[PDB]
DNA sequence: GGTTGGTGTGGTTGG
């Protein structure tokens, strides 16, 4: 997270940190949404241009953190995963599209102060939050900065939805349905983006009618990381929810 | 159920340092 | 240190 502030205690408790078993090393981020599943980036899994693909034994993930490095006695709950799914029409080879995998725990998690699920959203909650001008907000360990650096805890940051003409005409690589962007405008006098290692992790909105948040889209990807003229794109969660539904029931 | 609901802010009734920028950019 | 920094009559937590 570049230009955002360290976030409170408990303040993100839903942000999960994905974890190379060997070496061991801080991968991406993700998002916990019951007591058994796991949402995150499907690049942070598999991207065969960097030589990744990694299954369940590779990885482990943890939850309740707040320093990036430091194992949190008594607070942090790290949980092995029974299985990964890949939504099967995800496009490593041009643009990320449908950037969006599930993992699912080996056990349910035991919630606490600090570990609580995030709500999805449905229809209604969609078409009525994701809209240009209104604020989300990303939270994530990577890097502070494009490399050419790491916090010492979870960064935050709040950023608004970008007309999708303007999420267009930002870059010449090609934006689906599946894809929304965030971020200010040159001219707007705040900054603030995601970056590299954040990828997997929420962008949620705290929805005005039910004091409820909601997490409405995924670090995916960017160009550079809070260039002027350039924006954070993210995986539009409720666009992919017949895939995620699809794959809970179904597992 | 709970879902989106944090223990230490909305349950607590205590309100984190930026959710009011979140809030006032819907006005 | 440790599944872990830099300091705790701990802390988001013991000894
Ligand atoms: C894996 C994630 O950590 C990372 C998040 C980047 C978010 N950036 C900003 N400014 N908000 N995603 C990536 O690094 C993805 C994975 C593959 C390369 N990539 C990129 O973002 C490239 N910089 C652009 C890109 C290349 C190929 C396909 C789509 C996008
Ligand atoms: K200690
Ligand atoms: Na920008």
């Amino acid at each position: 997270i570049v230009e955002g502030s360290d976030a409170e205690i408990g303040m993100s408790p839903w942000q999960v940190m994905l974890f190379r078993k060997s070496p061991q090393e801080l991968l991406c981020g993700a998002s916990l949404i019951s007591d058994r599943w796991v949402l995150t980036a499907a690049h942070c899994l598999l991207y065969p241009p960097w030589d990744k693909n990694f299954t369940e034994n590779d990885l482990l993930v943890r939850i309740g953190k707040h320093s990036r490095t430091r194992y949190e006695r008594n607070i942090e709950k790290i949980s092995m995963l029974e299985k990964i799914y890949i939504h099967p029409r995800y496009n490593w080879r041009e643009n990320l599209d449908r950037d969006i995998a599930l993992m699912k725990l080996k056990k349910p998690v035991a919630f606490s102060d600090y570990i609580h699920p995030v709500c999805l959203p449905d229809r209604e909650t969609a078409a009525s939050l994701l809209q240009a001008g209104y604020k989300g907000r990303v939270t994530g360990w990577g890097n502070l900065k494009e490399t050419w650096g790491q916090p010492s805890v979870l960064q935050v940051v709040n950023l608004p939805i970008v007309e999708r003409p303007v999420c267009k005409d930002s870059t010449r690589i090609r934006i689906t349905d599946n894809m929304f962007c965030a971020g200010y405008k040159p001219d707007e006098g705040k900054r603030g983006d995601a970056c590299e290692g954040d990828s997997g992790g929420p962008f949620v909105m705290k929805s005005p009618f039910n004091n409820r948040w909601y997490q409405m889209g995924i670090v995916s990807w960017g160009e550079g990381c809070d260039r002027d003229g350039k924006y954070g794109f993210y995986t539009h969660v409720f666009r992919l929810k017949k895939w995620i539904q699809k794959v809970i029931d179904q597992f | 159920a709970d879902c989106g609901l944090r223990p230490l802010f909305e349950k607590k009734s205590l309100e984190d340092k930026t959710e009011r920028e979140l809030l006032e950019s819907y006005i």
